């Protein structure tokens, strides 16, 4: 119950020492006066217990036996070089206590130190240990409670070997700070109450006042003591208490949009983790399945200094998010408040009002006014790319999957003019939630047939199964340049490894029929290295796209994952930088540097 | 001195002994005084491993039972022969190189260590792992990166390891040395992360896996300061504590050093959001951070 | 398994590599250089036979070459910039005539 | 495992060997001539890099040689004089880059 | 036609057919007659078996202790449909070579053989065995000679194997060919020896080992001479024959061609010592030696 | 008993005959005149057989039955196609004889081809066909033996055809050889008796006598009859009946000193085996143990044609031989006589008498009066060879095994100057029964207390154990041209493969410590091929000694074994001939041609 300013009670002993003898008195601070404490010892296992006394009421260490050379032996702890440590348990309640009452309070350690010495000679001491000891502990005080006597600053070894002068103490250097020191018991004091939430920490400087033939001795000491807080302070708000919050192309999951925040002067604890301080709680007051099975919250709080006077403060923080991934086709606008509580405060009111601003709103899945018409310039090759398609606002879309499909317009006709729609073919990238248009076959463009055609494209998406379509016509007029001996073999253009070689192939990926030519020159590893690639636009982009993944001939350089060779920065997949005319083959790649 | 389990499969044998340690695991477990004095007398009680096998998770699984039941106060992890390889492990200054007094000593470290063919090739094996990008969120698998500097950091030998951590070099930031003093363990992926936990909050998660807690318990008690030496420290040792510090790395206890005008050191980790205990959080720090005993430690492998 | 092709080592610069890295980090090459002429049989002669000859136009077929069948360990290390990079099978560990 | 280090063969007398032979009889010699520059590693490419420097005065390790790793069956022969001969390891069955 | 050793499985089923074999192979061991009647009709009474397999010893022993009990007068070896493939093996005269009208045949032979990847194989394996010295008082070892050269004339297409052996080229003595065409068979090993055998103990020799007994059964079975036909043979194949006397090579009668003005053959033999019986040799070896049906058979190959 | 001059008794038949009657008859021949005879058949199993029927007595072939279409289908043989094969037995004893009565002698087959035509037209057929068969076969004979009647020549098929006109026949163009002919039954028949001994073959020379109204036709036809020995002369002698034997320095088993011969009028079948014709059984009458149980005979006897009279001669032959290997310590002197028997005489005297004139004699193993003292030119090297030594008649020792040692004569002396006796060893090689003499170490020489060494050589004879033994000096006056500083350690020669190295090397076998130097020059592979060898005198030699057995790289060229590389010849061990400047590594070999 009575909590202990320190934890550390801490004083030399040595031989020579006799029985009824004071050795250290400790001091309980209790709330209220009704509550009269009586003070005893705990550890009772071991044998050399049985020689200290303490005092029922008063709380002073007292001594029963006197000391003799073989008692130094029978003390063992861990090496038997001197000096030796032992430790010793205490509790103090306000009545009688069992051998059974002090297991279950808690209790403080005291770590006394034994040497086989005797009384030292006085006179041989430095003025820096005289008063106080090698190193110190800072104590604590909580806010807003009663006052008391807190501290001991007698020496007990050093004021009964030379007991022929008294010596005072006193708080120095002080802008008015509500500390004091008495002279009945020379015990630090405090003067009266205080709140935390003016002052945090005390800088302090103490003094000893000792009475010397030669001249008055003062010796300067430094410390400071703590505060602890407890929850008196209810929370506010800057600003407003509502967000706006829109939802019209971001309907997938763990989005957020909202931005809401609270503040408490209080502090709030990390650990540990199985408090309730400062910590607020958060309770939904709506039945709606849709909004609450569909809606997410979020919470997230730190602690701030600079905004109380350059104090510690706490800051929560709460944010909107959803649960699950929503359809295109609904529509609803409502408030939702959600409200706070900070359970700590034993005051009338400790909450707040929050307000969102939700507007729900669905989406058109339509082409534009406009058809798609695309052309090829010349004769290409396969895997090539001519023209996106996308319905409107594609860009934006975000848990929106769709799929793309085309067909033809002439149904049934002769098989030989049934051939000619084998020029086309379609892609599907979740990425960007477009399509890509690439041609097949090459051996069907002869024809003159195949000149013109006719699709009607299908966008379907998925959840929904809705559907959209266009025409599109696709002409080629692209004559053979006297090429008609090569059959539907090509080959690649990523191992060209030279400008000469890839600007006269014909391979995978050529719009033109030729593949594209980069020159990158620098000191050493750049992100700019000369390769040959079919189409720049993104053959070296970083990643790859779903025609990249089709071949592995065709831009291995932002798809490969097989171990490269030479000088060469890499990410996850594809070289970022390779020291040269970097290259490849079918998998294995090789940056180098050609020095002729 | 002995390890633990040898003395497990004898006590395993005795009647007496795995009778009377039976009865006991059923009486600390809720006469059974009597059964304390036999267990004490058995090596057992006081048995401790030490570095260098290849069994010892089982070593401290069965200590920490022992005494847990009935950290950093009383530590299993180093017997008090330690000294005796301490003190031994103080001369490799002199067995390091010749050449000295160069622009930059942790350069010196490094070209050491691409010449044996143990150091070497452990570097690499913890180097390349931390290094390996596996996602596009990711920047690399960290429990692989620990685990192998860890293994580095308990075989190789100490003249060429410690060389490379702590090689001393000329005062400053930006310095060519002290970026590699820093860039030693490859923080961006065994130091860094999103966010910085409170201290206390990571002692008690490196309290709960078997390595860490032992390896910590080695610093308090090798590295504990007291002013009252010309050394700065308690046991006289310097190179106990450069052995205690070194052992962390790799385990969640990661530090490196920090960038401030002298040598102070810290976790990955800052007294945020602690409250009322800012006090336990300001000691740990401080023992960590700013010492004596650590300061010296480090300033005697530099006059070399 | 000829004997006068054997391991020897040379130390250099990283930089005398010339793999475009900017680093004081140095270390041991290792590889095999020797003659592997006790290992020949009939085909190398007669290939060294119609070289000499000049009747193969341009073919020049290879005789014995002593080349590496196992490599070292890999390295790291840190270039100028404070990035790591790291080199495999750039060594040799053991030589034979193959 | 280079696909342009391939396998061809050429018709011959057995006289043209020069092996010292004197018979009227004929053979299929096979042998393999190709790159196998797709098959190198990070040592070839230092190799190549100080061989090109000069830096290394005389020795000149190997790269990659395209060299047979199994031989044809044995071949029988009379000579001039009706006596017998025969010729062992002589002719590549399945060439590989090693 | 069937083999032999697929009956004999067949047979072992049949309750009747084992039972009354058993019963048989007691009764020539020294109603039964009754039990002859059964075994007639069994498919095991008619069987024959042929090359190309890798199962004929079990064959050729189950049909000797068949027919022995109860040998070049019926012959088992050949059935009778090998007509069929004797006048498809009379066309590799057109399937040889284009190359022809030179001053010698053998050494195109030779050098067709050198080209292909089957003969050549199996000429050096049959030849270097036979050249190989094993001490200062052999020459060679005539086992693994005989052998090899037995499973070459056994497997080697026909086109390019007989050619070597049957060589024609211009009459006489000491003409680069006829040297090549007696030494392809390397008789100083296969052929030669210290002491000239009566041909008839040969002949005994040969009547014990299971392979020469059937190969020598085939020979005056196939080119049994016959004046009345423009042919000068009995079955009117003149490959048949052909096949029949390369099918001795190796075994213990290996002939090759003497020092005659025509085309003669003996085995390694004479007939000397052999008293009254000079007729039986003569008969033999005139068969062997000077005969129409081989003479026309060697002489068709020449005419290519 | 009575023997058949044929066993072919061959004929044709056709379709359209009658029972009872002839188609042939067979005769028999009797040495003496009580023994009648009387003919039957056998092979009475198949049912065919009912309708032949012959007479007892006479000898003749009849018939019982028909023909009929019919019976031709229910004859088969093998193959279904014309003509059909038959055959039969016969026997004839000298009394009624049973079923079981020909099973046990010896029988004659008949073969008669069947035809399922009838009688051909008689004006078609031609001159050669007409008295004689197409093959025919050649009776035989036997000496000093009872005349008779021989063959029938009278053709059953043509005679029926054309039964107008009559035939006779005669023996033509002979010098007055002893045969005739017959007219009332026309057989062929011997005049009188014949002794082989004089005439072996009879050339002869038949025609047939036919009358014709065109003109009287005559045809020519030839045969040679044979003749059958039978052992009516015993063996002579030409020249001795005695041999010189001697048994000095060859006392191996399985040697031979004598050569003796006998010879036999009579001719000596080699098969069957199961025979005793003309075998010559050698019976010895020595009971001592010792002559019979170390001494060998051997037998083997051939045939000769041109010492008799141009007539086939049988010649036996006898040698001496030993039988186990003998001692060196016995001498002896004795005649052997052996005995032979020509078992197949039935005269009074079948025998001859040999005898053989022995003498052996011991042999000294002793050395001679003078001693061996070699020396060494210059400072060697080891492995080296020096001089041989050899007891008297060396050379001609044959199963006579022999060891050799040496000893110091100064047993114990200061150790420093024994270590002088490791200068010297010693080799044995059972082929010359000798000894060679080889340094072991080197740096054993660089004292001047070495230069002068004495050995008691040991020769030790294994069986009897005698030894013999003399001093031996050796000398070396070689001093060191500036070589200390190598220890050691000698390459080896056979690697040089070249002239300037083999010249300036100091390796194994190097007496004067330079290996030899071989230049054979010739156009191809030759014997002599360029090498280089320790010491020429025994490196290319052919069987390695007992030296080049020790390492493997001396001379390797006589004793290696393994795989060799380029244009060779070699025998079982070694290379005979290598194309050009050969060479060899340890075991390895390379012989090739050096175009530069
Ligand atoms: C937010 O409101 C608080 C109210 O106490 C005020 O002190 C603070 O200055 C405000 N923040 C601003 C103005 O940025
Ligand atoms: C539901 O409505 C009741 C009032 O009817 C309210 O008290 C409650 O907070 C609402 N939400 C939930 C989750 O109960
Ligand atoms: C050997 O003696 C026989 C005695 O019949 C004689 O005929 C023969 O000529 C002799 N051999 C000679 C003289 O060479
Ligand atoms: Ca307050
Ligand atoms: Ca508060
Ligand atoms: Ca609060
Ligand atoms: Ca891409
Ligand atoms: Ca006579
Ligand atoms: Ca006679
Ligand atoms: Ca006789
Ligand atoms: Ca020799």
């Amino acid at each position: 119950g009575l909590y202990f300013p320190q934890r550390l009670y801490t004083e030399n002993i040595y031989v020579g020492q006799q029985q009824g003898s004071p050795l250290l008195q400790v001091i309980s601070m209790r709330e209220f006066p009704t509550e009269r404490p009586y003070f005893f010892l705990c550890s009772h296992r071991d044998a050399f217990t049985s020689w200290f006394h303490i005092d029922e009421a008063s709380g002073v260490l007292y001594l029963n036996k006197t000391l003799e050379w073989s008692d130094f032996s029978s003390l063992r702890s861990g090496s038997v070089r001197s000096p030796k440590d032992l430790t010793l348990k205490v509790g103090v309640s306000s009545t009688p206590p069992m051998k059974v009452m002090c297991t279950i309070l808690p209790t403080v350690e005291v770590k006394l130190s034994f040497i086989n010495d005797t009384a030292p000679s006085c006179g041989q001491v430095e003025l820096s240990t005289l008063c106080f000891p090698e190193k110190i502990s800072n104590p604590h005080i909580t806010e807003n409670r009663e006052p008391g006597a807190l501290r001991q600053l007698r020496r007990f070894t050093h004021m009964s070997i030379c007991p022929n002068y008294t010596i005072s103490y006193g708080v120095v250097a002080g802008s008015s700070v509500p500390f004091a020191v008495d002279d009945s018991t020379s015990e630090l004091v405090v003067t009266a109450q205080v709140d935390r939430e003016e002052k945090e920490v005390y800088h302090l400087d103490i003094v000893c006042m000792v009475r010397t033939e030669r001249n008055l001795e003062e010796v300067f000491r430094s410390l400071h003591v703590n505060i602890y807080d407890e929850d008196d302070n209810s929370p506010y708000v800057n600003g407003t208490d509502t967000e706006d919050v829109l939802v019209e192309f971001d309907r997938s999951e763990g989005t957020v949009f909202g931005t809401l925040f609270v503040y408490d002067r209080d502090t709030t604890p990390v650990y540990p983790t199985n408090q309730v301080q400062n910590k607020l709680v958060g309770t939904l007051m709506t039945n709606d399945s849709w909004i609450k099975n569909n809606f997410a919250i979020e919470h997230k709080f730190r602690e701030e200094k600079a905004i109380f006077g350059n104090v510690r403060g706490t800051v929560h923080e709460y944010k909107l998010k959803l649960s699950q991934n929503l359809s295109v086709t609904e529509q609803r606008s409502f408030l939702l408040g959600y409200l706070v509580n900070d359970t700590t405060f034993p005051g009338p009111e400790g909450t707040v009002l929050l307000h969102f601003n939700v507007t729900v709103l669905p989406v058109p899945i339509r082409f534009s006014n406009v058809t798609y018409s695309f052309t090829v310039s010349q004769k290409a090759t396969t895997y090539s790319q001519i023209g996106k398609v996308c319905v409107e606002n594609c860009q934006k879309f975000k848990g929106i999957d769709v799929t793309y499909q085309l067909e033809i317009v002439d149904r049934n006709i002769t098989a030989e003019a049934q051939s000619c729609y084998w020029a086309v073919s379609l892609a599907q990238n979740p990425n960007d939630n477009t399509g890509v248009l690439y041609v097949n076959d090459t051996k069907v463009l002869r024809r003159p047939e195949c000149q013109e055609l006719e699709y009607v494209v299908i966008a379907q998406e998925q959840q929904n199964k809705l559907q959209a379509k266009t025409q599109l016509t696709v002409s080629f007029q692209g004559e053979a340049d006297s090429l008609r001996t090569d059959e539907p073999r090509f080959p690649a253009c990523a191992e060209k490894r030279q400008r000469g070689d890839c600007e006269a192939t014909r391979g995978l990926g050529a719009p033109t029929g030729r593949c594209q030519w980069r020159q990158g020159r620098d000191k050493g590893i750049s992100k700019r290295y000369s390769t040959c690639s079919p189409n720049l636009g993104t053959c070296p982009d970083g990643y790859c796209d779903a025609i990249e993944s089709k071949n592995i001939s065709i831009c291995p350089q932002d798809c490969s994952s097989e171990a490269i060779i030479g000088g060469y920065e890499r990410d996850l997949y594809g070289i970022k930088a390779g020291h040269g005319t970097c290259y490849c083959f079918e998998g294995k790649c090789f940056c180098e540097r050609d020095e002729p | 001195r002995l390890d633990c389990v040898k003395a497990n499969e004898l006590c395993l044998k005795e009647p007496g002994c795995s009778s009377k340690y039976r009865t006991m695991r059923q009486c600390v477990a809720g006469e059974c005084r009597l059964v304390l004095d036999a267990l004490k007398q058995s090596p057992l009680y006081n048995c401790r491993c030490k570095r260098g096998m290849k069994k010892e998770k089982n070593c401290l699984r069965i200590y920490w039972g022992i005494y847990q039941h009935l950290l950093l106060e009383d530590s299993p992890y180093e017997p008090v022969n330690s000294r005796l390889s301490d003190i031994f492990r103080l001369a490799p200054i002199y067995s390091g190189e010749p050449a000295l007094a160069k622009e930059n000593n942790c350069l010196n470290a490094a070209k050491a260590c691409n010449l044996n063919d143990t150091c070497k090739k452990y570097r690499s094996a913890y180097i390349s792992p931390c290094t390996s990008r596996v996602s596009t969120a990711e920047v690399c698998n960290k429990r692989k990166c620990h685990k192998a500097l860890r293994q580095f950091f308990d075989k190789v030998p100490p003249k060429h390891s410690y060389g490379m951590l702590y090689c001393s070099c000329p005062l400053g930031d930006q310095s060519a040395c002290s970026e590699r003093r820093r860039q030693t363990i490859v923080p961006a992926c065994s130091y860094e992360d999103k966010e910085r936990p409170n201290c206390l909050t990571l002692q008690v998660s490196c309290k709960t896996n078997y390595i860490c807690r032992s390896r910590l318990a080695d610093f308090f008690t090798n590295c504990q300061p007291e002013p009252l030496s010309l050394s700065g420290c308690l046991k006289e040792n310097y190179a106990d504590c450069l052995l205690s510090y070194s052992g962390l790395i790799g385990t969640v206890m990661t530090p490196n050093y920090l960038r401030s005008p002298k040598i102070s050191v810290s976790p990955f980790c800052d007294c945020s959001s602690s409250g009322n205990s800012k006090e336990e959080c300001d000691r740990f720090t401080e023992f960590f951070t700013d010492n004596a005993c650590l300061r010296n430690a480090i300033q005697a492998f530099g006059n070399g | 398994q000829g004997r006068g092709c054997l391991l020897k080592e040379i130390h250099l610069n990283v930089t005398d590599l010339d793999l475009g890295y900017r680093t004081k980090e140095e270390l041991i090459f290792r590889y095999c250089s020797g003659p592997c002429h006790d290992a020949e049989t009939n085909y190398d002669k007669i290939l060294n036979n119609l070289t000499h000859n000049k009747k193969l136009d341009k073919d020049t077929p290879s005789r014995t070459c002593c080349r590496p069948i196992a490599f070292d360990d890999d390295i790291s290390f840190l270039d100028d910039s404070l990035e790591y990079h790291t080199l495999k099978k750039h060594s040799a560990k053991k030589c034979a005539c193959v």
